Formats: structure tokens, sequence, C-alpha cells
């Protein structure tokens, strides 16, 4: 098997923890008991997380979702993305230790976070300040991908036109997310990644925990007097995207990223500090 | 016959399409955008007169709205240029009472205030709590779920639940409704606040009627139909009903308490 660490980030009251059991079919969210999923704002941003282990026929998926409470929603939301930051910087503090091995198991210990679903909500507009700040400071130490939330809030015309509002603002404040184009492989990998930089991203996607019958078949969907969206349902929303991304396809690329990258940057960085390098 | 409505609320929120819903006007155009387009720098205070014509009777028509209001990362004090505007507005018509010639009276006071809430599905956030609790005794406040349609009937339930217990709960005194068919509204609007409302400028043909809505590809919300949301409640408490009674809680209780504790100084 093998570990697997996923961080959401958005305002209270967006699907995170609602999206997280649908890409993983299970109650892996941090809230899963009654008036447990009914919590109180922290005053602060507190980071919590919580593992489980999923089989998938031999593959034991090691997964901790890593949730960020209390981000955005204060009166003054300044600088509550450095307590992220701080969280992603320690946890490759402790890789930095531990990746020299004295304990000598087969593998090491992996907490740092591979994947950073920043959820944006559907205004209609641009993107907010807070969004940009957060990006344009996370972008550079973690892998970020960006989703709308509540996709069935919007209309196919709205939903078309925010995706390319987002794309766009995302391009030119130089924010370079998740596939970022300068770790393609070849031109196979540019293909596929380009449909997604410039398409497919940002998912606007959909959570549910019910299922509901429509024309006979059973399926993930949310229930309104006017009709239920089906989740799994390409025509629907983009969720069933999000999920053969982040889980079927890219999964082993983002811990790629996250090491020969982010953590190896960190590294690079920390070897230089506190005096520089031990003489030897 | 005039009215004074003031909007407050997050972008995005559907607050420019919900006021041309109310009176079927293109009240937010091209020519004047809405408040989501008008940001600047700092939160800003920006009104618009408009004549409207509600069933062969004209009206008077004022906008308040606060473009910016939420919409930063450091939200300190952003409901401090609506109190600015308010009392301001108190401060008119206290130095027109005591003009000596005083003969003709500009009532320039928001007579309502419509609060957009961002439709969680979870509670209050300390934004809407802090302004309620700031705005409440200054102006007559009316809660709305903003983008109804957001939500599933249960989540919307319970939700509604939520805001009342903490209205009850942070002492907030929203606008209540004081004829046995006026009293008859009454009691089907206590028991569906905070009123989740619908907008939409757009008409499509739904089995054959065609209904004022948003087309989804699963379904269609209908902004009329008193089973999606609670737009028709709002707007027949608004225009046709409880408005001269908005416009008399505003003179009698918000401003003789502002002149009350202005003179007392
Ligand atoms: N409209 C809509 N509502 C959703 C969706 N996913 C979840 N919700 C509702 O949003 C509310 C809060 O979502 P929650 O799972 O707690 O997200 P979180 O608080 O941001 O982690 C719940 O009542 C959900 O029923 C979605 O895709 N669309
Ligand atoms: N789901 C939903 N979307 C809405 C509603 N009202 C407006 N919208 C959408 O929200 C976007 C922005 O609405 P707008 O009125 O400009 O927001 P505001 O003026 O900043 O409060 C538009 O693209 C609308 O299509 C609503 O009641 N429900």
């Amino acid at each position: 098997g093998f570990d697997f660490n996923i961080m959401v980030v958005g305002q209270s009251g967006l699907g995170k923890s609602t999206l997280v059991n649908t890409l993983f079919k299970s109650q892996v969210s941090r809230k899963a008991s009654s008036w447990n999923r009914e919590e109180k704002i922290p005053k602060t941003v507190e980071i919590k997380a919580i593992g489980h282990v999923i089989e998938e026929g031999g593959v034991k998926m090691k997964l901790t979702v890593i949730d960020t409470p209390g981000f955005g929603d204060q009166i003054n939301n300044e600088n509550c993305w450095e307590p992220i930051e701080k969280y992603i910087n320690e946890q490759y503090e402790k890789f930095l230790k531990e990746e020299v091995n004295i304990a000598r198991k087969k593998r090491i210990p992996d907490t740092r976070v591979h994947c950073c679903l920043y959820f944006i909500s559907p205004t209609g507009h641009s993107l907010r300040p807070l969004d940009l700040e957060f990006m344009k400071h996370l972008s550079k130490v973690v892998n970020i991908i960006p989703v709308i939330a509540k996709a069935d809030t919007m209309t196919l015309e709205e939903k078309s036109e925010f995706k390319q509002r987002v794309r766009k603002e995302l391009e030119v404040n130089g924010i370079e997310f998740y596939p970022q184009k300068e770790f393609d492989e070849d031109l196979e990998d540019k293909t596929e990644n380009d449909k997604i930089r410039q398409e497919s991203m940002p998912f606007a996607v959909v959570g549910s925990d019910k299922e509901y019958q429509v024309n006979g078949k059973r399926v993930l969907g949310r229930k309104y007097p006017w009709g239920i969206i089906e989740v799994e349902n390409l025509n629907h929303c983009e969720f069933a995207l999000l999920r053969d991304f982040v889980i079927r396809t890219h999964l082993q690329d983002l811990k790629e990223v996250t090491h020969n990258i982010h953590y190896e940057t960190y590294r690079a960085k920390r070897l230089n500090d506190n005096g520089g390098l031990p003489p030897v | 016959f005039e009215f004074t409505l003031m909007v407050v609320g997050e972008s995005g929120l559907g607050k420019s399409t919900l006021i041309n819903s109310l009176f079927l006007t293109d009240l937010y155009s091209p020519e004047y955008p809405g408040p989501s387009h008008r940001i600047k720098k700092t939160v800003q205070v920006e009104q618009s007169k408009v004549l409207i014509k509600e069933g062969g009777v004209q009206l008077l028509l004022t906008i308040v709205d606060t473009p910016g209001f939420g919409d930063a990362v450091d939200n300190s004090n952003c409901w401090q240029p609506v109190i600015d505007y308010i009392d301001s507005k108190f401060e008119d018509y206290l130095n027109a009472e005591s003009r000596v010639n005083r003969r003709q009276m500009p009532d320039n006071r928001v007579q309502c205030c419509l609060y957009f809430i961002a439709p969680s599905g979870h509670g209050l956030k300390p934004l809407d709590i802090e302004f309620m609790k700031r705005l409440h005794e200054k102006v007559n406040i009316i809660p709305l779920i903003a983008k109804a349609d957001t939500l599933t009937p249960e989540e919307c339930q319970q939700f509604k639940k939520q805001i009342m217990k903490e209205i009850q709960e942070h002492k907030i005194k929203i606008y209540e409704f004081p004829d046995e068919e006026e009293n008859k509204l009454v009691k089907k609007i206590k028991d569906r606040l905070p009123l989740a409302v619908v907008g939409s400028n757009t008409i499509i043909e739904v089995n054959g009627k065609r209904v004022r809505g948003r087309q989804y590809p699963w379904g269609v919300a209908e902004v009329e139909n008193g089973e999606h949301c609670d737009f028709t409640i709002l707007r027949n408490m608004l225009i046709r009903t409880h408005m001269q009674d908005l416009k008399d809680v505003t003179n009698n209780v918000h401003y003789e308490n502002y002149r009350s504790r202005k003179l007392a100084a």
C-alpha cells in the first residue's frame, strides 16, 4: 500500500467535506456522527486531519484528509493563509528528519500534502481577493487543484462563463496550479494536461451523500422539487472529471511533483539555514 | 408616493437579480450596473432613484446599495459606511424639523434594508451577526436566504431553524409584521423566516405555461412558485401590502430613537 494526503481549503459551507466523501465513496470526512457535522466556526484558522485505510484489491491506500476550519470565515481574514503554509512547511520538516530512515522501514511515513483542493464559491463574477491571495502564496509550495464549489447553483451558460473567467484570472496572475505545465514528461503528457488546464479546470464539482432512483437507475445526486442532479453525470457537473483525475490517473504524479519539486526546494533551502551545512 | 430600499450583502448573491425581479424593471443595466460592478478601494454607499408604474400606480423607488460589503479579506468596520448613510439621513430629517420655515419636509430615511445571507446550509457567518446586531435599531432589516435553489428542501428547512435560533440568541430584532386577513399573512410569514428567495429575469416554457425561473439540465427552479422559494411572499409583503407600515416604523421607532439619543448630549 501507499500513503496519500489531501487538503481541502475554502469558506465554511462550500460542500468540502461532502465532496471528499464523494471522491472516495466513503465516510472519510472528519465530520461523521450526528451533531459533529454541525460544527462551530473557530475564531482562528485551525488545521485538522483524519486517517482512513481504503482497500481496493491489494491497494491499501492510507488516506489522510486535512481540512482547514476557519478559513475565510472571520470578519478579518488577513493573513489567514499563513497558518496553512506553516502546516505544509512543517510536514516537509517531518519528512526531512525521517528520510534518513534509522528505523529501516521499507516505506518512510509520508504526511506531506500531495494535493490541495481550493473551493471557489460560484459568484458569477470575478475571483475574490481571498481566492487570489491564497493561491499565489500556496501554489508555490503545494499542488493546488481549483474547483468550483456547488456547481448545481449555475446554469450551463453561467458555468461556462465562470470557468473561462477563473481560468483567465489564474493564468494572468501567474498562478501555476497543478498540473503545472513545466512538469509535463513528454508530448503525451502535454496533450492530456492541456485539455485539463484549458477545459476541464476548474472542476465544477457537485457532492452528494444520498442516492435516488432516476428513471430506473440508482444514482448519486441532490433532490430538488424541480429535479435531481446526478453527481456522476457529465451533462450535469464535472465531478467525474475530478475523480478520474485525482484518483484514477494522476494520483502518483501528484506525489512525485510534491517530492521532487516542492519538498526538494524546501530541503535545499533548509540545508543553507542555521549557519549552513555541518562540517564533514 | 416614495420608498427607499437598501440591499446589503456579498457580491454574487443575486442582489441585482432579485431587485430587478421584484420591480419587473431594469433598475440595474449596462448603464447603471449592479453593486458588484461599482466596487472601489473602500466600502461605498450609492443610491439610484427611479420611477416605477406598479399596476397603473406610480412609485418613486430609491435603491441604496453597498458595493464592496463583505468582499474583502479584511471586512473590519465594513458596516460603518452603512451606519453613516442611515444616520446622516436621520440628521437630515432632524435638521428639517428644527427649521423655522419647515413647510416642506424632505424624507430620505432608509425605510427598509434587505440583508442577503449566503446559503451555507449551516448558520450565520460572523459578518452577518455583526451587521444585523449593529443596524437593527437603525433600519428595518429583512433577512433573506439568497439563492434558495442552492439548498434542497430539507437543507433549507433546518438552515432557517438555525438562523432564527441565532437571531433569537444574539437578541437580534428583525422587522416584524403587526383586519384578520392582514393577520393571515402574518402567520404564514412567521413560519417561513428567514425567507428563502430565488431571482431571475428569464422566462421559459414549463409544460405550456411560461414561468419565470432558472433552467438547469435536471429541472427548472420557478421564481413565482411558493413551493420552490419564498419570492412571492417577499414581493407581496414589500410592495403591495406592508410598504406603508415599513415607512411608519422608520419614522416612529428608529428616527425617534436616533433623535432621543442625539439630543440627550
Ligand atoms: N447546492 C449544493 N449544496 C451542497 C453540495 N454539496 C454539499 N452541499 C450542502 O452544503 C451544506 C454544507 O456542506 P458541507 O459538506 O458541510 O461542506 P463544508 O462545510 O464546506 O465542509 C450541506 O448542507 C450540504 O447538503 C453541492 O454540490 N451543491
Ligand atoms: N442559483 C442562483 N443563481 C442566481 C440567483 N440570482 C442570480 N444568480 C446568478 O448569480 C450571478 C450573479 O448574480 P448578481 O445579481 O449579479 O449578484 P449580486 O448583484 O452581486 O448580488 C448571475 O450570473 C446569476 O445568474 C439565484 O436566485 N439562484
